[PDB]
Parts: C-alpha cells; sequence; structure tokens
RNA sequence: GAAGACUGGAGUGCAGAAGAGGAGAGUGGAAUUCCACGUGUAGCGGUGAAAUGCGUAGAUAUGUGGAGGAACACCAGUGGCGAAGGCGACUCUCUGGUCUGUAACUGACGCUGAGGCGCGAAAGCGUGGGGAGCAAACAGGAUUAGAUACCCUGGUAGUCCACGCCGUAAACGAUGAGUGCUAAGUGUUAGGGGGUUUCCGCCCCUUAGUGCUGCAGCUAACGCAUUAAGCACUCCGCCUGGGGAGUACGACCGCAAGGUUGAAACUCAAAGGAAUUGACGGGGGCCCGCACAAGCGGUGGAGCAUGUGGUUUAAUUCGAAGCAAC
C-alpha cells in the first residue's frame, strides 16, 4: 500500500530522475499497475507520462528483455 | 490544379485544363532558344514513315541541361516556366558565375532555393549526384545510362525511380515502368520526383484541341479496302475474320512480343514489368 | 402596466484543480508484408479429415539492412472528458467547456422554445492522392441429397488522407429540459475545512461527479427509490386496435442510392406487456441402474432345429413391428 510519493511528499515527477522511475517499471520496462505499487491515482497518471517521455530519449527501454 | 469549364457549348462540355498556377514568368531566356521545324513524320527521302503526325502550333526549342556537369558552383532557382517540347515544366537557373541554364523542374522546386552538383552535395531535391554517392532507398529521376552522356531514363512529368541496392560496380534501380534494372555506379541522377504531376488528368474535350498539338485522324483498319489493310473488305460490318488481329503490315499486334530475342543488355535486367 | 428598493436565481472579478474535449504541424517503438545480400535443405501451409496454394530459377527457418501503409502492447480502472455522435503513442502552437474556494461587482439580466440555422457512428456518392494487413462481389478446393453458406487458399471496390455531398442506427439509460422538497449504509474521481500528530498516518464535517444495497412512496408485474419510474410547478415533442404501410398521390431536399411530410378503400377480433405451472433444449450441475470399466463365458465363422422378411405358388389363413415384433 502507501503512496510512495505522498509518503515522501515529492510532488513533481520528472523524466530526468531515471533512477527513481526504474522502481515502478518491471524488469522489462513495462509500467506496473497502481494496485501493485500502491500509488494513488493522481500520481499514477503523472508517473505514466514521465515514463513515456523518458522512454523516448533512450533513458528507459521500450521492451528491454 | 485542374480547371473545369461550364457547358456553354457542346465542344466545351467536358473539356478541362490546367490553371498554370506554378508558372512564374512568361518570357523565355532569349539566349537559350533554338528553332525547330515540323517534320510531320516525313523521312530522309521525304516519305511518310510514322503516321498521324504534323500540322500543329509552331514551337521553339530551348536547350535543357541533362548532363548537369557544373560541380561545386551554387545555383539559384530564378523562374519556373512552360516548355511546349515536353510534358514537364522547366526552371531557369543562374549560377553564381553568371551562367544561366535550364533544368527539369522537380516536385517541390520553387523560386529562391539553391542546388548543387558533385560529391559534396546534400541529399536534397534538385541536387545531382553520382549513383555511387546516393544512399539506397532514395527517390531519384533523370537517370543516365552511360557516364558523361546526360540523363535519359526518367524524365517525363510526375515520374520517379528508387534505388534498391549496391553490389559493386553496378547499382540496382527500379525504373518507373516497374523493372529492376542494373546500371553503372559512375552515372548521375537527380533527387526527387518530376514536377507536373497532374498532367495525366487533362481532358482534351475537342477534336480541334487534339489537332492543335499536331495529331491527324486515325482510321480504323476495319473500314479500309482489302489491298489497304488485312482487316479490310467485307459486305456490311465485319468482324476480325482472322486468327489474330493484325497490324497494317502483318505481324500480329495483340500480345505478340517484339523485343529482340538475342539482346546484349538482357543480362543487366533482373525482372521485367 | 408605471416609478422605485434588495440579493439568494443569473452573470462578472479574484485565487486554485483535474481531464483519451477539438484543429494543425512534426516525431517514436513493437509487429504483419515486400525488397537486397549471408547460412542451410526439402519441405512449408491448412483442416474434423483432405485438396487448392507456395517450394529445387531453391522456399518455410535464420542474421543483417532498407521501403511503405495502418493501428497505438503495459499504464487501464461499473476510471476521465464532451450537448449527442464520440475521444487511448509522444512534443509544440491555436482553442472550447467544467469543478472548488472568496464575497470584490451588476442587480431578475432567468427557464422553455414551434418555424430557422448548425453538428451527426458505419455504409455509400463525386474529384484526386495512397494502398501494409483485413475483406462485400468474385475465382478455385472442400462439406451436403442439393450448398447460390458456414470451413480452406487467393482477391477488387472499400477500409486511410484532402475537399465537397449524404442525413441514417438497438443514434438506448429503449427514460425531454429547468427548479424545489422527501430515511439510511458503503466504494471511487477532483476539491475545501477541522481534530490528533516532528512528518507519516487515522477520524469527522462539506461541494460537484460516478457505482452498489435499501425505507416511505409509486408500479399490471418486473422493478425505480436524493443520478426516482416518489411529491409538485413552467415550456416543448409525441400516442389513440393489428395488417394494408412508412405504402400511393402531392410537395421540399439530393449527382445517385434515397431522406423528410404522409393517407384511403379493403380485411381481421384480435395484436400486445409482465409474471405463473408444465413440457422441451444438438444449456449447466449432482446422483442411481450389469450402463460403462475388471472379469468369466457365449453370438457373429461350420452343420442342423426354429421364427420373420423376401420370393414363388390355386392356397402358401390371420395378428406382432427399435428399445417394448422375430
Ligand atoms: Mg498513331
Ligand atoms: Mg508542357
Ligand atoms: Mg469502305
Ligand atoms: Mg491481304
Ligand atoms: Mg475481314
Ligand atoms: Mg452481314
Ligand atoms: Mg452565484
Ligand atoms: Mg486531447
Ligand atoms: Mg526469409
Ligand atoms: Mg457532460
Ligand atoms: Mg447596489
Ligand atoms: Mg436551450
Ligand atoms: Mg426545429
Ligand atoms: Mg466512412
Ligand atoms: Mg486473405
Ligand atoms: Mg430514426
Ligand atoms: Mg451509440
Ligand atoms: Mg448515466
Ligand atoms: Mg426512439
Ligand atoms: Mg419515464
Ligand atoms: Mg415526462
Ligand atoms: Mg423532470
Ligand atoms: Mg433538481
Ligand atoms: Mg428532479
Ligand atoms: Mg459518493
Ligand atoms: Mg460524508
Ligand atoms: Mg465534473
Ligand atoms: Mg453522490
Ligand atoms: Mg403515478
Ligand atoms: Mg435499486
Ligand atoms: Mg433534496
Ligand atoms: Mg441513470
Ligand atoms: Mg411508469
Ligand atoms: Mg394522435
Ligand atoms: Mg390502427
Ligand atoms: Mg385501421
Ligand atoms: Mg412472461
Ligand atoms: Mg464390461
Ligand atoms: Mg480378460
Ligand atoms: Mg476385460
Ligand atoms: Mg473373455
Ligand atoms: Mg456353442
Ligand atoms: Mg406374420
Ligand atoms: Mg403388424
Ligand atoms: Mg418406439
Amino acid at each position: 500500500k502507501v503512496c510512495y510519493f505522498t509518503s515522501n511528499g515529492i510532488t513533481h515527477i520528472d523524466y530526468k530522475d531515471v533512477e527513481l522511475l526504474k522502481k515502478f517499471v518491471s524488469e522489462r520496462g513495462k509500467i506496473l499497475p497502481r494496485r501493485v505499487t500502491g500509488t494513488s491515482a493522481k500520481y499514477q497518471r503523472k508517473l505514466t507520462v514521465a515514463i513515456k517521455r523518458s522512454r523516448q530519449m533512450a533513458l528507459l527501454p521500450f521492451v528491454a528483455e | 490544379a485542374i480547371k473545369k469549364y461550364k457547358p456553354t457549348t457542346n465542344g466545351r462540355r467536358h473539356m478541362t485544363s490546367s490553371d498554370f498556377a506554378e508558372i512564374t514568368t512568361s518570357t523565355p531566356e532569349k539566349s537559350l532558344l533554338r528553332p525547330l521545324k515540323k517534320k510531320a513524320g516525313r523521312n530522309n527521302q521525304g516519305k511518310l514513315t510514322v503516321r498521324h503526325h504534323g500540322g500543329g502550333h509552331k514551337r521553339q526549342y530551348r536547350v535543357i541541361d541533362f548532363k548537369r556537369n557544373k560541380d561545386g558552383i551554387p545555383g539559384r532557382v530564378a523562374t519556373i516556366e512552360y516548355d511546349p517540347n515536353r510534358s514537364a515544366n522547366i526552371a531557369l537557373i543562374n549560377y553564381a558565375d553568371g551562367e544561366k541554364r535550364y533544368i527539369i523542374a522537380a516536385k517541390g522546386l520553387e523560386v529562391g532555393q539553391t542546388i548543387y552538383s558533385g560529391a559534396e552535395a546534400d541529399i536534397k531535391v534538385g541536387n545531382a549526384l553520382e549513383l555511387k554517392d546516393i544512399p539506397v532507398g532514395t527517390v531519384i529521376h533523370n537517370i543516365e545510362m552511360k557516364p558523361g552522356k546526360g540523363g535519359q531514363l526518367v524524365r517525363s512529368a510526375g515520374t520517379s525511380a528508387q534505388v534498391l541496392g549496391k553490389e559493386g560496380k553496378y547499382v540496382l534501380i527500379r525504373l518507373n515502368s516497374g523493372e529492376v534494372r542494373m546500371i553503372l555506379a559512375t552515372c548521375r541522377a537527380t533527387i526527387g520526383q518530376v514536377g507536373n504531376e497532374q498532367h495525366e488528368l487533362i481532358n482534351i474535350g475537342k477534336a480541334g484541341r487534339s489537332r492543335w498539338m499536331g495529331k491527324r485522324p486515325t482510321v480504323r483498319g476495319s473500314v479500309m479496302n482489302p489491298n489497304d489493310h488485312p482487316h479490310g473488305g467485307g459486305e456490311g460490318k465485319a468482324p476480325i475474320g482472322r486468327k489474330s488481329p493484325m497490324s497494317p503490315w502483318g505481324k500480329p499486334t495483340l500480345g505478340y512480343k517484339t523485343r529482340k530475342k538475342n539482346n546484349n543488355s538482357d543480362k543487366f535486367i533482373v525482372r521485367r514489368r
């Protein structure tokens, strides 16, 4: 459970923070559902856009392995 | 675009034409005009060898640059004009030297651009490059067959060819007719499709308008006499009472392949149309 | 009706929030297809079975590179936005609406709305680009008594884009718009206030959406029930037994297919909604029986007795017809 972002108070999810985003993707680069990481709805949407942006600039793998 | 006419008369009922929207000027470069004279299909001996020709509006040849052998000199596009001697339009180009030449106006060419020829030129519309410098997959036109001769292959309005692959001294190219052809890598070509793409939609609408371009009426062989055509003769309307439709000189005309059966360039053609 | 006054309805200002709302211009990665070149050999594909089909001019498989079109895996959720149709890759530009708080401002400026004007899935039409997959018509191979179908192999218009038409749908919540009043319980989306608390977190109050369960009340019943099908007020659209029939005639619109408006003669004594009790299903669960399994031994094979059919005869007397006649 517990929203990771709300618990730590971070209110801006950025696509450059490639080390943070890798927590919420699978080992293959797929985004994980909010019913597994437990993050709240308002922040899952922000997370999805940031991952899609940084996927484009080779910071994250589209399909990995 | 294409301009339609209201049916004010029966001869203008279905006639269409071009609006000439892309043509900039109307006065040719007087230093690049040469005279022509109609031949009407007449021969060296004065005989008629090719029929249905002769008797149109008089024209004047203007020399086109197919070789494109001025290398390293930037050239600015000045005007886009009308050439009666060919289907595509032409563009007047004055290089930085002060030398003026005509080329075939490609699609997307407009006044004010700059073009180059050589080995340092970019892959841009209007540039001329040797085929060994053109990457595979690009669309080219004005292909030439022998080095240093001048473009011959793809020149008509709205036509294009594509580079398929390189295999050494030669290059595979898919011509506009749809055959993969193999030509030398030292020949030149121009990037881009040819300009006047809408030329094939024009409806003549009149017999006189067809006569303006220098065409004479075509008589079907079925209405001739037995000594005039293999189809001639017969009481009433008659069918083709033969094994095959025939040309005026014999030699069946429907399906019969006429390419020479022992041609030298057969090895340089991969697949036919 | 006329002249004044007010702020709660309505709107503006100020401060915040969320969103696949729209149009244009670019860009990205998986995958099917095609092309060029490495390696390799006789198969590949398909079905309930097979054939058509592709393959020794060397495929299917595999590695590298290129071309082009279309749709956007996970996120994804009785989640969100829009008046309805509808809108899911990313970035930028131009844009419409909505919700919460404040009480700064105007001071009834409001609701509904026949004729009118716009938007309106998919198919379809006109001019022109584009065409990778899929696929009406169609061709071939199957199936069957026949198969103008379902199945297999291909395949054109079409599906895509620009502009102009069309004006329809189970266009559905089968439920017109506005406003007020009438028990509760519990999820979720976007906000606001307060208690506890170093934050974190838990609880209570509240506004606008989106679901489930339920009292009064309503309903023929099913069921609806603060997102009413309850109790009331204002304006609009529509109905008056079934067929003929959304037909004919007239009119308006359309390039065309057609669309909107729209009867009568004649004929029937019914058409219809919901729920009940059976019966049935090439619907689903559970139990039983020499019903299958585990056995032992027969029949169908050969020779005869014997009953039936068939057939032959003047007669071959009549009745029995899967199980349940022989
Ligand atoms: Mg001729
Ligand atoms: Mg011309
Ligand atoms: Mg005659
Ligand atoms: Mg003869
Ligand atoms: Mg004859
Ligand atoms: Mg006759
Ligand atoms: Mg107000
Ligand atoms: Mg949007
Ligand atoms: Mg292969
Ligand atoms: Mg709405
Ligand atoms: Mg006042
Ligand atoms: Mg209204
Ligand atoms: Mg109206
Ligand atoms: Mg459509
Ligand atoms: Mg197919
Ligand atoms: Mg309707
Ligand atoms: Mg619908
Ligand atoms: Mg609703
Ligand atoms: Mg209706
Ligand atoms: Mg109702
Ligand atoms: Mg009502
Ligand atoms: Mg109401
Ligand atoms: Mg209300
Ligand atoms: Mg109400
Ligand atoms: Mg709620
Ligand atoms: Mg509450
Ligand atoms: Mg809302
Ligand atoms: Mg509610
Ligand atoms: Mg009532
Ligand atoms: Mg209920
Ligand atoms: Mg109330
Ligand atoms: Mg509802
Ligand atoms: Mg009712
Ligand atoms: Mg009525
Ligand atoms: Mg009636
Ligand atoms: Mg009647
Ligand atoms: Mg019933
Ligand atoms: Mg047994
Ligand atoms: Mg045994
Ligand atoms: Mg046994
Ligand atoms: Mg046994
Ligand atoms: Mg025995
Ligand atoms: Mg008997
Ligand atoms: Mg009997
Ligand atoms: Mg029976």
